[PDB]
RNA sequence: ACGUCGAUUUAUCGAGUAAAAUUCUGUAUACAUAUUGAUAAUGACAAUAUGUACAUUUGUCUUGACUAAUUACGUGCCAGCAGUCGCGGCAAUACGUAAGAGACUAGUGUUAAUCAUCAUAAAUAGGUUUAAAGGGUACUCAGA
RNA sequence: AUAGAUGAGUUUGGUGAUGGCUCUGAUUGAACACU
């Protein structure tokens, strides 16, 4: 572009890219609290197969998002106050969030021995 | 790093000979010819030991040698 | 003489032209073009002061590997110096005479630098070469003659004597051709300069531009000796040789060459002319009646003082050094400014352009000079008034270090005969091989074997006539 | 104007790229300025102005051009002698800097930095063989000449 | 001495003409490893294209490229093909290149820069191997357009051979090109 | 690298203190750096204080350790210089690769290189 | 680009560098080709210059 | 001081070694930039008027 | 303790100089004393110096490639893992356990955000035949 | 202020380009999980 075309404002910002977790990225928050509206199952897309445990959550801001429940086995149901954090299920459309397992009402995997920090599992305290 | 420079060379020469030729210095015959001739060509004018390389790569952890606890160990 | 001492010693004196000389610098080539075609590129104080600083500068650089000097026009290379100007200054009292001695000082300082130069020096003799032009070439190892070359030393005709060191080059010429070319001031044209020995090579004038482009491509190594550098340039010049003419024969050869050695071997002009009279006399066996007669008509038309002084130094110059020559020539040429012949001949031939009749020397003719006279004795006594010439360097030599690139003369043929068992025909071939078939070797060697070679033992071997 | 120097930079490249012995350029006060700088720097062989046909190569230097009056000024032209060595042109690149759309002026404090391989402003450092020509009050000099004369000016082109 | 019990170096022992023990002292390193595939009348035929660099560490670098269905034979081919293609690379003070070089190989442009002593090999992962094998110790690099692994190495190899010769630039211009660092210290401070 | 012998340290100390010679002369006489000559005197002056204060030196540790390191006895038997006393610091400006184009016959000196 | 890179004019410059040093660092360079010294002082002519 | 030094370098003589080692550029090409009017303009105009007629 | 533990080739491969044990120090801190913050006088509170005394936790992520680090068993497109490419359909180095290994450490990971990566809006410094992108046309005011 | 400019994974049967995305580096008045 000629120096004149630049003087008149030809350089404009690039089109924005969507965030993985818009509800959190929009307001610059790392996590939000929401009331579980529904705990169901989502099926992956073409390549993957299985039943992914998801949860329809209504955030404190008002948005109704779908979060993924990590780990094996959960104890949340209708009207459960759960903590939502960023993330995304790469094979489940609309599942663009995760749920912290050491959160308010969602409990951590009790039979977890590896990566306990990721699933909110206190140490067994075998000797102690 | 530092560079050794003796005063004998400076007193005699002022670095002009180093620019002789095309700026790099007077060229010398190849090695496969010096071994053929009987008499050796005159030695080049320069500082003593001015062709050996310096080990810059081996001074990576020099800053640690400045610590007080390390200096006590090296002594 | 550093870059500063040279610039202060060769200041641009008022009156010097800006474009007297045209310098050029190619890859490995450094050219010098005397730009004064209106006056046949005649040297002068202005030009000498522009060439000496450059030659000294190019001597300190290893990138300049070949030096070339040439003329501007298509008629002359360097047609003598401003001799007509020195005549006027000489007529302005002693103050004006010292100016002439100063000019000859600069000229001798330059010719000496060229004789002891530390780099290959080439001279394109593409035109008439006389006076100062003979100083820039005879001392160089390479002297390229062409069809337009006209060599001569018209110095004894103007009352003056020989020049910047021809008194060192002429004595050690083959036989007595040196003094002959000086005294008589003969006129050599074209290839005859190549055969005589003045020129080392002979190329056509149209192939000189292509020769320069080649001399620039040559890139010698810094560890090469000067002998290697001159050999690489000698073989490069011989590539542009179109061959000497097929009809033109050696002018000074055979009979005429023998007469020169039989009439110019004495130490007195009275005997030389006496010998020539015998040759001119009908019935002589020499066969140079026509030549001897023409030579006499020219010897009786020159200043008798210069002839005595000229022939005097031809015998002395055979022992002087290259540097001692200039010092003696300066003290010698300094006394010629005070003489009556020089100031008269120059005015009567150049300023007057032959008007008012021919020149009138102080002695009417050699006959006036009695036998006991030794006029050739005052011009060889340096006076304390004239300071000794201070050359730019201390380099010197008795014989030329590299002057064996021309045709083989008697000295070379002699060395071969005295170190071998070659025959009449087998000896000529020995030179055509060593010289890589240089043009004119078969005709030059054959001539030498026709004057100083006797068929004593038949076709088995050949010996010299002197014995 | 600067448009002439830009055309001169491109043509000299195209001529060297085509391996031509001679090259013609329009006879202007500005072109002669840069040409003398290239010659003084050692990139071109000679500069002589002449008519629409090149002078006699045999007498290039000795060429005596006729006076330039209004009767022939429209036909004059600058004839430059290109250089080629080691199967490679000596004037390979002539990348310009100051174009008609923008004139780049450099200071002495910046040329001193560009002369040692360090960028400064809209220029870049000079490496081995490179060369930068600057148009200043003392003529079209080289960055190392302008640094010695302690002056800045207008940057014309970079030569490799 | 049993160093080559397979016979792969014997054919190379004649071209370059040096003992097998001396061939093992050369710095070799596989740079590229592509899995190419040619579709034929009998189905796909997967080959292994590899590029290997060989250098003694004192100013010699060779680039070789070969392919075969076996990954083992493809590396031995390029290794032998790279040791015989060794060429002398000029290096300033045996530590860096002369000036700057910019080469282009089919959309992969490489710009190498000379850097002062003690700068190090602040270059990419493939250039580090070539410089470390050729004997260079201070350099900077930058891929301008593309980063194709192969053309990246081809362009860098052609750049180490296309360095500006400071002496050819002097004779061409008729002007000295003085090594300021040499005159200052009185010699080549390696 | 060799270390200054015990008896050698005193020679340097006595020359600078008793004979009052300039440190530069002593540095160039024995080829010892001026920075080391000044440290030998500083450390030696602390010994005089200890000997003056009747303090016990680490003699058992000094003799045994000096036998593990190479030494250079100064004076008569000076086989090699202790170290280089003319080492110059490599300035960052003087590390650049510069090829200045100059005349073919120029006398480029160290002064001209410094200005470049 | 149907042509090929012909370096016939630089056979000396190339051969002179490859014969200056030895590939096996620590040994003297072997003798050069027999033709390296024959054309040492006979450089090629300038080609491709209109 | 900074003004004299800056002015002394801009009006300094060219290096001698760089004056003796530079090809000669004829003054007719490096200094004759002025283009005067054709002295024979009045004559050519009159002659061209006859031929055009 | 010429013992113990895990592998296995009962002697190989490790835990392992690791531990215990022995010889020293007195670090954070505790206490005492003194000075000082302030001087005309006024000290809420604490710092600094010196003396003496004490040897006090491990935690966490990763381990298919990018990316430093391995096997066994269980599971069987299920359960789950995942920043990207992807892994899992009965002999899975990718899931979950056990052991080993790699690394940071009173911190370690994860989420969110910003810069750089990105010449990825290119003034420095881009590009538009076939890949995003030449206006249907050129007379022309402004403007370059 | 003269040392300061660096890449990696991923489209294709495959090669070379184009053009995104992601990792590699630094950080927070950060939150959470295990400590
Ligand atoms: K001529
Ligand atoms: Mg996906
Ligand atoms: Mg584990
Ligand atoms: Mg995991
Ligand atoms: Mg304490
Ligand atoms: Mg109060
Ligand atoms: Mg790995
Ligand atoms: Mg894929
Ligand atoms: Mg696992
Ligand atoms: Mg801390
Ligand atoms: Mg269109
Ligand atoms: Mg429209
Ligand atoms: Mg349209
Ligand atoms: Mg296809
Ligand atoms: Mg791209």
């Amino acid at each position: 572009a000629t120096l004149n075309q630049v003087m008149r404002g030809c350089r404009k910002p690039q089109r924005a890219r969507h965030a993985v977790s818009p509800a959190l990225s929009s307001i610059k928050s790392p996590a939000l609290k929401g009331v579980c509206v529904k705990v169901g199952i989502t099926r992956p897309k073409k390549p993957n197969s299985g039943e992914r445990k998801t949860a329809r959550v209504r955030l404190s801001t008002g948005k109704v998002i779908t979060a993924y429940i990590p780990g094996e086995g959960h104890n949340i149901s209708q009207h459960s106050v759960v903590l939502v954090r960023g993330g995304r299920a790469q094979d489940c459309p609309g599942v663009r969030y995760h749920l912290v397992r050491g959160a308010l009402d969602l409990a951590g995997v009790a039979t977890r021995m590896s990566s306990r920090s990721k699933y909110g599992t206190k140490k067994p305290k075998k000797a102690s | 790093a530092v560079v050794n420079m003796d005063p004998a060379y400076m007193a005699k020469y002022n670095g002009s000979e180093q620019a002789a030729g095309r700026g790099s210095g007077l060229s010398e015959p190849p090695a496969y010819e010096k071994t053929a001739d009987e008499k050796p060509a005159k030695q080049v004018i320069a500082n003593p030991g001015r062709k050996v390389p310096t080990p810059y790569e081996q001074m990576t952890f020099a800053p640690l040698e400045r610590r007080l606890d390390i200096a006590i160990f090296r002594a | 003489i550093s870059t500063q001492a040279a610039a202060e010693l060769f200041k641009p004196v008022e009156g010097d032209e800006p474009e007297d000389v045209l310098f050029n610098s190619l890859y490995n080539l450094r050219s010098v073009e005397l730009n004064r075609p209106a006056k046949y590129n005649a040297l002068n104080g202005s030009m000498i002061r522009k060439i000496a600083p450059r030659l000294l500068e190019w001597e300190r650089s290893d990138m300049a590997n070949v030096i070339v000097i040439k003329g501007s026009g298509e008629k002359a290379f360097c047609a003598g110096g401003d001799v007509a100007a020195l005549a006027k200054q000489n007529a302005e009292g002693p103050e004006g005479v010292k100016k002439s001695v100063d000019y000859f000082g600069l000229e001798y300082k330059l010719n000496h630098l060229i004789s002891t130069y530390t780099r290959p020096y080439v001279a394109f003799l593409d035109g008439i070469t006389m006076g100062g032009g003979v100083g820039l070439s005879i001392h160089a190892p390479f002297r390229i003659a062409t069809e337009r070359t006209v060599f001569a030393m018209p110095e004894t005709k103007i009352g003056f004597f020989p020049d910047v060191g021809a008194s060192f080059f002429l004595p050690r010429m083959p036989g007595q051709v040196g003094p002959y070319l000086g005294l008589t001031s003969a006129l050599l044209k074209g290839v005859q300069v190549y055969y005589a020995g003045i020129a080392t090579h002979y190329l056509h004038s149209s192939s000189l531009p292509a020769l320069e482009s080649r001399l620039a491509e040559l890139t010698p190594r810094d560890y090469w000796t000067i002998e290697q550098r001159l050999s690489v340039i000698n073989d490069t010049i011989e590539e542009f040789s179109t061959g000497v003419p097929y009809d033109e024969n050696i002018e000074i050869g055979g009979k005429i060459r023998l007469a020169i050695d039989r009439c110019f071997k004495y130490d007195k002009i009275d005997e030389i002319i006496a010998a020539l009279k015998e040759e001119a006399a009908e019935g002589a066996k020499g066969g140079v009646q026509s030549w001897a007669k023409n030579t006499l008509e020219e010897l009786t038309q020159r200043s008798p003082t210069s002839l005595h002084v000229t022939l005097r130094q031809m015998r002395l110059g055979k022992s002087w050094g290259i540097a001692h020559t200039f010092k003696r020539e300066h003290q010698m040429a300094a006394k010629f400014m005070k003489s009556h012949d020089f100031n008269e001949g120059v005015t009567a031939l150049l300023i007057d352009k032959g008007a008012n009749g021919p020149a009138k020397w102080k002695p009417a003719s050699l006959d006036e000079i009695p036998p006991g006279a030794n006029i050739s004795e005052d011009y060889f006594r340096n006076d304390p008034e004239v300071p000794v010439l201070e050359l730019l360097n201390d380099r010197s030599y008795m014989q030329y270090p590299y002057n064996k690139f021309g045709l083989p003369n008697d000295y070379d043929v002699k060395e071969a005969i005295e170190k071998g068992n070659f025959t009449r025909e087998k000896l000529i071939d020995h030179f055509v091989e060593t010289r890589r078939g240089k043009q004119g070797v078969r005709e030059a060697v054959s001539d030498v074997l026709d004057r100083m070679a006797v068929r004593s033992k038949g076709t088995e071997h050949v010996q010299w006539k002197k014995e | 104007g600067i448009q002439q120097i830009t055309n001169m930079c491109s043509h000299l490249q195209n001529a060297s790229r085509a391996r031509l012995g001679l090259t013609s350029l329009p006879n202007t006060k500005y072109n002669l300025a840069l040409a003398l700088a290239l010659h003084r720097a050692g990139f071109i062989s000679s500069i002589t102005r002449g008519g629409p046909h090149p002078p006699t190569p045999e007498a290039l230097m000795t060429y005596e051009p006729e006076p330039v009056t209004s009767a022939n000024v429209a036909t004059r032209r600058l004839w430059v002698g290109l250089k080629y060595w080691n199967e490679e042109p000596v004037l390979k690149e002539l990348k310009p800097i100051s174009k008609p759309s923008r004139l780049v002026t450099a200071s002495l404090e910046q040329l001193n930095r560009v002369a040692r391989g360090f960028p400064a402003g809209y220029m870049k450092g000079l490496q081995l063989g490179e060369c930068l020509f600057v148009n200043t009050d003392r003529g079209v000099l080289e960055v190392r000449e302008a640094v010695e004369r302690k002056v800045g000016g207008l940057v014309l082109c970079k030569v490799k | 001495d049993g160093l080559d019990d397979k016979g792969q170096y014997q054919e190379l022992k004649k071209r370059t003409g040096m003992s097998v023990r001396q061939i093992l002292q050369l710095k070799t390193k596989k740079l590229v490893h592509r899995r190419v595939v040619n579709q034929t009348r009998l189905g796909k035929i997967a080959s292994d294209s590899v590029m290997v660099i060989a250098g003694n560490g004192d100013g010699w670098l060779g680039l070789g490229m070969a392919k075969s269905v076996e990954a083992s034979i493809a590396v031995e081919k390029a290794t032998l093909l790279a040791i015989q293609n060794m060429q002398p690379i000029p290096r300033y003070e045996n530590r860096t290149i002369y000036g700057e070089v910019t080469t282009k190989v089919s959309g992969t442009i490489v710009r190498l820069n000379s850097r002062p002593p003690g700068f190090g090999l602040r270059v990419s992962h493939r250039i580090f191997e070539m410089c470390r094998a050729a004997g260079i110790r201070d350099l900077s690099a930058k891929f301008l357009r593309s980063r194709n692994p192969m053309n990246t190495v081809k362009a860098t190899y052609q750049a180490l051979l296309s360095q500006p010769n400071p002496e050819d630039l002097a004779i061409g211009r008729g002007k000295k090109l003085v090594d300021v660092r040499k005159v200052y210290y009185g010699g080549s401070v390696y | 690298q060799p270390v200054l012998s015990e008896g050698s340290r005193e020679i340097i100390y006595q020359d600078v203190m008793e004979k009052g010679l300039p440190i530069k002369a002593v540095s160039a006489k024995y080829n010892v750096d001026v920075r080391r000559v000044a440290a030998v005197i500083r450390l030696k002056e602390i010994e005089k204080r200890w000997i003056k204060e009747y303090k016990p030196l680490a003699r058992p540790y000094a003799r045994a350790v000096m036998k593990m390191l190479p030494q250079t006895v100064l004076g008569g038997p000076d086989q090699k210089p202790h170290e280089s006393i003319n080492d110059v610091h490599v300035h960052s400006y003087t590390t650049q690769q510069l090829f200045v184009p100059v005349s073919e016959s120029r006398e480029f000196t160290r002064e001209d290189a410094a200005k470049a | 680009g149907k042509g090929r890179i012909f370096q016939a004019a630089k056979v000396y410059q190339r051969a002179s560098e490859a014969a200056a040093t030895n590939i096996v660092s620590g040994l003297p360079p072997r003798n050069p080709p027999l033709w390296l010294k024959a054309i040492e002082s006979i450089p090629p002519a300038e080609i491709n210059t209109r | 001081a900074r003004y004299l030094a800056n002015k002394r370098a801009a009006q300094a003589p060219e290096r001698l070694d760089e004056v003796f080692t530079r090809a000669t550029i004829r003054e007719s090409t490096a200094k004759n930039t002025f283009v005067p009017l054709d002295p024979e303009a009045f004559v050519k105009a009159e002659e061209a008027r006859i031929k055009h007629a």
